């Protein structure tokens, strides 16, 4: 059951956020965090997050479920590596999160931190996530 | 001695 | 993943085999060492394992991963010694190994020494790991 990885990810209160995204064939939700950002991810979203065409990114970002992000290192698409870090953008003097998108063959695994939660623990958990994956052929 | 890893998937 | 408890128990040399099984809902191995014996366990000769009939396969032992295994001590279900220590039936054939099944909360800890390897030390490894796992939630 996938809600047990938003639940395995979510237990030692450094994340806010997190979800599994399926976006082979047809791109859904397989498993978010109820009343939060990911949980309201597009496929068209999901599209631009895998598509070939990465010029957006540094144009002016891209959305996550509505929520605007800064591209601080797109490697998704490259081997050995299937990692993006990414950081919300806010109006205000609010906030800012980091935000990790890794790949594997058939999902995207997404977390987001909490404030002050470093983007370097944001990225090992979700590496380690995506490692677990790949290794089941997922 | 590392930390409890995923469940299997499914 | 789960493979770094097997790369663990396995370290030190002294094991041939090991596993670590999921006995709640459907008996699944959830890591194994590749082409030995545990990685073929079933999910029948788990359910025997964590059965009922502790004194039957006392005259006539049990069989994991279609290996025919002698039950010197069994103790899996006793407050505190989680643990079932057997030998492999040497029947035929002449090499004799220790094993032994330790039991967590939702796991079976297998291990397999290597000829010669002294059983309490396999009990001690095996022993150790499912403290480690169950004080872990699991």
């Amino acid at each position: 059951g996938w809600n047990a990885y938003i639940d395995n990810l979510m237990a030692d209160g450094t994340c806010q956020d997190a979800a599994i995204v399926g976006y082979k064939d047809s791109p859904s939700v397989w498993a978010a965090v109820p009343g939060k950002t990911f949980v309201n991810i597009t496929p068209a979203e999901v599209g631009v997050l895998v598509g070939k065409d990465r010029s957006s990114f540094y144009v002016n970002g891209l959305t996550l479920g509505g929520q605007k992000c800064s591209v601080i290192r797109d490697s998704l698409l490259q081997d050995g590596e299937f990692s993006m870090d990414l950081r919300t953008k806010s109006t205000g003097g609010a906030p800012t999160f980091n935000v990790t998108v890794t790949k594997t063959d058939k999902t995207l695994v997404l977390l987001m931190g909490k404030e002050g939660v470093h983007g370097g623990l944001i990225n090992k958990k979700c590496y380690e996530m995506a490692s677990h994956l790949r290794r089941s052929q997922y | 001695p590392p930390p409890p890893p995923p469940p299997p998937p499914p």
